[PDB]
RNA sequence: GAAGGGCCGCGAGCCCCCGCGCCUGGAGGAAGGAGAAGUCGUAACAAGGUAUCCGUAGGUGAACCUGCGGAUGGAUCCCU
RNA sequence: CCCACAGCCCCCGCCGCGGAGCCGAGGGCAAGCUGGUGCCAGCAGCCGCGGUAAUUCCAGCUCGGCGAGCGUCGCGCGGCGCUGCUGCAGUUGAAACGCCCGUAGUUGGCCCCCCGCCGCCACGAGGAAACGGGAGCGCUCCAGGCAGGCCCGUUGGAC
RNA sequence: CAUCCGGUCGAUCCUGCCGGAGCGCGACGCUCUCCCCAAGGACGAAGCCAUGCAUGCCCGCUCACCGGACGCGGCGGACGGCUCAGGACAACGGUUGCACCCCCCGCGGCGGUCCUAGCCGGACACCGCUGGCAACCCGGCGCCAAGACGUGCGCGCAAGGGCGGGCGCCCGGGCGAGCAGCGUGACGCAGCGACGGCCCGCCCGGGCUUCCGGGGCAUCACCCGGUCGGCGCGGUCGCGGCGCGCCGAGGGCCCGACGCCUGGCGGAGAAUCAGGGUUCGACUCCGGAGAGCGGGCCUGCGAGACGGCCCGCAC
């Protein structure tokens, strides 16, 4: 009918798959190539940066701060979510930086934020906001 | 040549129509077979070309039907040699033709 | 390389695919009240079992009578059936292989036969029992709560002759 | 691509009839050339200490190579991987024990135990007639044995009878339909049976077709077919006859002895 | 060094295929000998030690050979005088190398020794009554260390006569 | 038969030129998106106050206007 | 007892440390009581909560899930009949080239009773094991391993 | 072992996406009573290396010292182990062939050698005296040993070469297949031999070779010019444009050439789960390639080897 379903034409189906498989968005963006090279993370679970600024229908102002990544030198912003977490956080402190639930999308209503503060100084932000341990070390 | 000069025929014997014509004393023989693709469940056809040496013996043209018998190398891309060869008309409808 | 590259190893059950479900909840606590079971992961060896034992049977009951593999494997799963106890002497056909279930599984443990012969108060001072070591089936003790006991040991699992 | 020949062997890479264990080690003994090739053949160590038991380990087996403990066609041979073949002598005098190895039916080695009547002579199949030096006629055998101007009347495929002290000859057995054979290759090893018809084809193999004693039938390429005799085996054979029972009858024999 | 393996080529295609691993010692070959004919120099033969063991010997100056007569069965050793035809190139005849296939002129001393006396081939005997007869090289020099060859007679002699008469 | 030399063969390294691929500075110019509660008017949704839309050409602070031909997804299934 | 020596498992006598955490309680999704703060601080994978009872933030009590494991981040499979051979859609939602001719390519009505050739189906040979399936064996069970008992198919390791 | 749920509206049915619910691979945080099995610097740095170790053994040769040293000689070190840089009709997987090949140990045979043989000749090692230089390294003189080196007694024997079959085809040494061997006319004295093995067959292994499979992009559509064939020689273990000389022109392509890219070793296999399939495949076994980059070579049956040497470059 719409479709070729003669017995010799495997080769056709193949090649109108091939074709017609990259209209995907989501296959797109993993196979292509542009993402990862144009995602700051390359890939990986999470990153090591350096923090060097800090700044912040909800009407309620996000805390986040300024890195840039020690292997990339590109710069972006990771927004610190645990209550109280800004002061434990401190200019040209050593971070690691992993992402959102949404991979490479914003979440929530944070416009322009797409990663996570998980630790600083070696310690783990929740093991740090639970009082487990202790930052007198920084 | 296999039977007036100084090599033997061993190996697999062939079957294949003439392409082309050109050499001195040399042909290019197309075969035709079919491979199977599972996933789809069907067929394609495909076709390889083979080159052969011609001994003065035999008169071909495009078309015809040869069989070649495997030999020791004789040049770069030969291996082959012809043994036999039927007749075609000009005039033939160009059929996939598996041998 | 090491040696110790070449030693197999498998896991052994499964988890629902939908876990927050009301009835699934309450069937597996009254199983494990009626057995008195530890974790859930005992229910789910059961599940392992009891769906290779029908993949098995349906295997089997798709090809022919007269298949000698038919035969062959047929014969095999009964044979292991009736040793253990699971399946019923007097049933000899496939078919009764589908309708089996985990309780007839969970009623050949140790602390089953160890239960119904009366030599217990209870599942639970069963499995203490079990701990201590006062319990020698056939002729050596077992420390093994989940133990299965085969039909020819049924009559001889006894207190151990060490034990006050 | 390695420089030169190998001298190693993988346990995991040994041939499967061996039956050797996985958990054993990493590495398995390695034969030596001689009178049979790898993958038929079997080393003398396994013989002398995963079967009879008389060796616990390899220095015990060396030991007792090194003493000359062993015969093999009436030759005392001291390496523990010299290659042990087919339709061979194995004696030793100190417990009177003399075997001819031969294959079962699941196709493995066995020891047949043999009298001193016929362990003076084995069986060879000759495969390759050929012009030597100053154009004297050869022949050759299975197990790497050459003799020199044989008779006339011998042909290729056949099977030769040769005394173990003296390489001479006494009776050939021809190829021919109606002659009970032993398969020794592929997935019919071990089986005894006799011919009944032969087929060519130019250039390629030719496959035999022959019936077991009860009435099977089955079939094999000309190069594994061996020659034991005229319609009744020549030599003492194993106990059963050469017949490969199906997966119900051994599943019943395994339940009988368990 | 000198080597005779495929993955220097390109494909029937007209491709480069690339280099996949460095140089192997089985695909070797070797300077070529050009024997020379001689017209401390002397018949001088060199060894070479080849796969396996095995000795192969190539000459680079030598004199004499070994010649048939087949239709008379007469085979004697003679002298080369000097090479006088050979297909491959002048440059060759030029400079008296010798290779299988050159056709050379031999003495007739060893073969009127014995000749004039008996009847045979007429242009036979006219060469025999001259000072040289006209020959063929059949051995490899450079492979075995020799120059052995057979008289010319029949079609191809006349071939290579019409072929030189002109010079 | 050593050192040493000459011609060829294998062939490194440097120099000169060409081409291919990936990054990247830049006065100025121009696009898009987001943010706010900005200024100018009202183009569309009702016959939206000149029915809407399509292609083409020109003009105009901006939405847009006009001419040629077409469609109804129209505001008409209806008139010698 | 074992071990090249030592451990370790296990057996034997004496004295005898009993210890649970990680998530969550509006829906998806099983699981509710007071005090704070007031579109601030914060939660929130999505919908959403918080502008004075906040069933969603911060604490206490209570409760639920799994369990010596629990939660978070990225990737692959499934979810997905949202890549569709089985098995999508194409008037109006995204999508039938403005129309005709036409080569490669794909597809081609009916009929001959037994011959040859191609495909096709079944069987067979031949060719590595491990992994996988699978017969048998109570490492105390098991993950495993190919053992082991006495009067063992030639004990077995089939396929 | 064939499952779904919440979100566009004042309410409703659809398309369509977003999010949730499971498994595995890793990283992070918290926590942890006992036993058994068990991976472990691979993740666009095939980046750089102190320190220590990873190949020795012994049958022959003792006037060495009181036979054990040492050294000559023989065998082995080309196996094993590490990694995946390079490379996309290649490698690799299945299937053929050498009537175009080489092959140590081992096994079985065979063994006739042209023109002082109660046993030939000279050396070196270690070692003694004498010495150079920071180190590494070696020098000069001196008697002495061989299953070492050299010559060599002896029944003719290596390599290569010329001549030796047929009358339409087919119907023994061996073949499917005029292939091996032999005779004979001439060249040449190779190998064995001071306690006898050159030689042949088998085996393992290697080299190449037939057929089929063998990543992506057409914002790469035309490409190749020893590239395609023929004749002749050379060289090679050996066939072959493998190299050279001459001649002719050819070969490949929408059944996708050529070009470019790849955070590209391949396979046996792994993860996932109705059935059909998708993704991965550093790593256990097989095969291939490399030892900082690029080249070259000796010894040896076997290496273009790097726990072998030489050169250039960077350290
Ligand atoms: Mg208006
Ligand atoms: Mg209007
Ligand atoms: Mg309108
Ligand atoms: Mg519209
Ligand atoms: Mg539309
Ligand atoms: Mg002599
Ligand atoms: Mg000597
Ligand atoms: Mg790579
Ligand atoms: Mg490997
Ligand atoms: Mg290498
Ligand atoms: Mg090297
Ligand atoms: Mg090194
Ligand atoms: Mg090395």
């Amino acid at each position: 009918m719409s479709k070729t379903s003669g017995l010799y034409t495997a080769r056709k189906l193949r090649t109108v798959r091939r074709v017609n498989r990259w209209a995907d968005k989501k296959y797109r963006k993993a196979h292509l190539g542009t993402w990862l090279k144009a995602n700051p993370l390359e890939g990986a679970c999470m990153a090591r940066g350096i923090v060097t600024q800090k700044i912040g229908p909800n009407s309620a102002v996000r805390k986040a701060v300024r890195v840039q990544l020690t292997k990339n030198s590109k710069k972006i912003t990771a927004f610190v979510p645990r209550d109280g977490s800004i002061t434990y956080i401190d200019n040209n402190d050593e971070v690691l930086v992993a992402g959102f639930g949404r991979a490479g999308r914003a979440v929530g209503d944070i416009p322009g934020c797409r990663f996570k503060v998980i630790k600083v100084a070696g310690i783990g932000l929740l093991a740090l906001f639970l009082r487990k341990r202790e930052k007198r070390a920084r | 040549c296999p039977f007036t000069g100084n090599v033997s025929i061993r190996g697999r014997i062939l079957r294949g129509v003439v392409h082309s014509a050109k050499m001195q004393r040399s042909i290019i023989v197309r075969r035709d077979y079919l491979h199977f693709v599972q996933k789809y469940k069907r067929y394609e056809r495909r076709h390889k070309h083979v080159a052969a040496h011609l001994s003065p013996c035999f008169r071909v043209k495009e078309g015809d039907i040869v069989t070649i018998g495997e030999c020791r190398p004789l040049s770069k891309t030969i291996r082959f040699n012809v043994i036999k060869v039927e007749p075609v008309s000009e005039a033939a409808k160009k059929r996939f033709s598996p041998f | 390389p090491r040696i110790s590259r070449h030693r197999n190893s498998s896991k052994t059950y499964s988890t629902p695919k939908k876990p927050f479900t009301k009835p699934r909840l309450d069937a597996e606590l009254k199983l494990c009240g009626e057995y008195g079971l530890k974790c859930k992961r005992e229910i789910y060896r059961a599940r392992y079992m009891l769906a290779k034992i029908r993949r098995t049977a349906r295997n089997l009951l798709t090809l022919d009578e007269n298949d000698i593999k038919r035969r062959f494997e047929g014969a095999a799963l009964l044979r292991r059936l009736h040793m253990l106890g699971i399946l019923d002497e007097e049933k000899d056909q496939l078919d009764y292989v589908l309708g089996l279930r985990i309780e007839d599984i969970f009623k050949r443990r140790l602390q089953s036969v160890i239960v119904e012969s009366k030599l217990a108060k209870s599942v639970h001072h069963a499995r203490n029992m079990i701990k201590a070591r006062h319990i020698s089936v056939g002729g050596q003790i077992v420390n093994i709560p989940s133990y299965m006991v085969r039909i020819s040991n049924t009559s001889r699992v006894a207190i151990a002759d060490t034990s006050s | 691509m390695a420089r030169g020949v190998r001298k190693h062997l993988k346990r995991l890479n040994a041939p499967k009839h061996w039956l050797l264990d996985k958990m054993g080690g990493i590495w398995a003994p390695r034969p030596t050339n001689g009178p049979h090739g790898l993958r038929e053949c079997i080393p003398l160590i396994l013989i002398l200490r995963n079967r009879l038991h008389y060796a616990n380990t390899y220095a015990e087996t060396s030991m007792i190579l090194q003493d000359k403990n062993v015969l093999i066609d009436g030759k005392p041979r001291t390496d523990p991987t010299f290659p042990v073949g087919f339709m061979d002598v194995f004696e030793i005098p100190k417990v009177h024990k003399t075997f001819r190895v031969l294959y079962d039916v699941k196709g493995r080695f066995t020891l047949v135990p043999i009298q001193s009547n016929e362990a003076g002579f084995k069986l060879c199949r000759v495969q390759k007639i050929f012009l030597g030096d100053k154009g004297m006629p050869y022949l050759s055998t299975h197990d790497a044995r050459t003799i020199r101007f044989p008779h006339p009347d011998i042909k290729t495929n056949d099977t030769i009878k040769i005394n173990l002290k003296t390489g001479k000859i006494d009776e050939w057995y021809k190829f021919d339909i109606g002659k009970i054979v032993m398969v020794t290759g592929g997935r019919n090893c071990g089986r005894i049976g006799t011919i009944q018809a032969i087929d060519k084809h130019m250039g390629s193999y030719t496959m035999i077709r022959m019936k077991d004693t009860e009435g099977t039938e089955f079939l094999t390429r000309l190069c594994n077919v061996f020659v034991i005799g005229n319609d009744s085996p020549a030599v003492a054979i194993p106990t059963t006859k050469g017949i490969r029972p199906d997966i119900i009858k051994n599943r019943e024999l395994r339940l009988r002895s368990i | 060094g000198i080597t005779h393996d495929k993955m220097y080529k390109r494909s029937k295609t007209g491709a480069v295929q690339g280099k996949w691993h460095k140089k192997r010692k089985y695909n070797l070959g070797r300077q070529p000998a050009n024997t020379k004919l001689i017209v401390n120099e002397g018949q001088k033969i060199s060894t070479i030690r080849c796969r396996g063991g095995n000795i192969k010997r190539r000459a680079l100056r030598l004199s004499h050979g070994s010649f048939a007569w087949g239709s008379a069965d007469i085979s004697h050793k003679a002298r080369i005088l000097q090479v006088v035809y050979n297909s491959t190139s002048n440059e060759l005849v030029r400079t008296n190398t010798l290779v299988k296939g050159c056709v050379v002129q031999i003495d007739s001393a060893p073969f009127k020794s014995a000749l004039s006396n008996d009847t045979l081939d007429k242009e036979i005997l006219d060469q025999i009554r001259g000072d040289h007869i006209l020959a063929r090289i059949s051995s490899r020099p450079g492979q075995v260390g020799t120059a052995d060859g057979y008289i010319l007679e029949g079609p191809e002699l006349l071939f290579y006569q019409k072929k030189l008469a002109p010079k």
